[PDB]
């Protein structure tokens, strides 16, 4: 059975660094962990499949070869995303009282 | 040409002019399609220019379809009851937002040959000319050749 469909939606948590260093010592240590490369197939596929499954949001094929340091996963899992439709950006972003919009599809 | 074609004279809508001026559009109606090429400039018009022409156009009011028929169109009414259909098919947003100021800025009154490049109610100051002025008078005003 399907269940429901994962919303893309994705606002990064406020102690993201704490749970990303905390993730980070379970799969690893050493001082500035930021910069922890991840050349190790499967250091990289440990910490990046914990952060996936603990924040619903995981790294596209796309920039997965990007994350060579930790520094690389903490700055793509602070960025956020919305998965708001066109609609919803416009109509929501305070028109003016002269302005409509309707949507019929 | 112009003789194949209606003509009319320079006009305003209201005297628009000698109170106040008042913006002689008055809505705005974009239809444009989610999807279709032919759509894309209106749909990025849509998202980055309307916005900003709506309030700076207040009087206007400006209706977002999403859902056209035909074509991706801009329907222009005036308070005259004129109505100005353009179709935005294919056209860039630079070309949109000219389009759309163009059609902010002109009147309700229709697009064809104005006749005079000026229109005064009140031609004469000092009298229009007629063939008596500048015509000396004579005494009892005997017409020429008259015998008393």
């Amino acid at each position: 059975v399907c269940p429901p469909l994962r919303s893309r939606a994705y606002t990064p948590p406020e102690d993201l660094q704490s749970r990303l260093e905390s993730y980070v010592k379970e799969v690893f240590l050493p001082s500035n962990w930021q910069d922890i490369s991840l050349e190790d197939s499967r250091l990289k596929f440990n910490l990046l499949a914990h952060l996936a499954d603990d924040l619903g949001h995981v790294v596209p094929n796309s920039r997965l070869h990007q994350m060579c340091r930790v520094r690389d996963v903490l700055d793509f899992y602070n960025v956020p995303i919305q998965d708001r439709s066109k609609f919803d950006e416009l109509s929501a972003s305070n028109l003016p009282p002269n302005l409509k919009i309707t949507w019929s599809y | 040409t112009a003789r194949g074609t209606p003509s009319r004279f320079l006009a305003s809508v209201l005297h628009n002019g000698l109170g106040r001026y008042v913006q002689q559009l008055q809505r705005l109606s974009f239809s444009v399609s989610r999807d279709g090429a032919s759509s894309r400039g209106a749909r990025e018009f849509v998202e980055r220019e309307v916005i900003d022409f709506a309030r700076r156009n207040p009087g206007v009011v400006i209706y977002v379809n999403s859902r056209p028929c035909c074509v991706p169109r801009v329907v222009a009414e005036y308070l005259n009851g004129a109505v100005r259909e353009e179709s935005i098919h294919c056209k860039s947003v630079e070309e949109i937002s000219t389009l759309v100021q163009k059609l902010a800025d002109q009147s309700g009154l229709d697009v064809i040959r104005i006749r005079k490049p000026f229109h005064t109610d009140n031609p004469s100051i000092q009298g229009q000319w007629h063939p008596f002025t500048n015509k000396p008078t004579t005494f009892r005003g005997l017409r020429p050749r008259e015998v008393q």
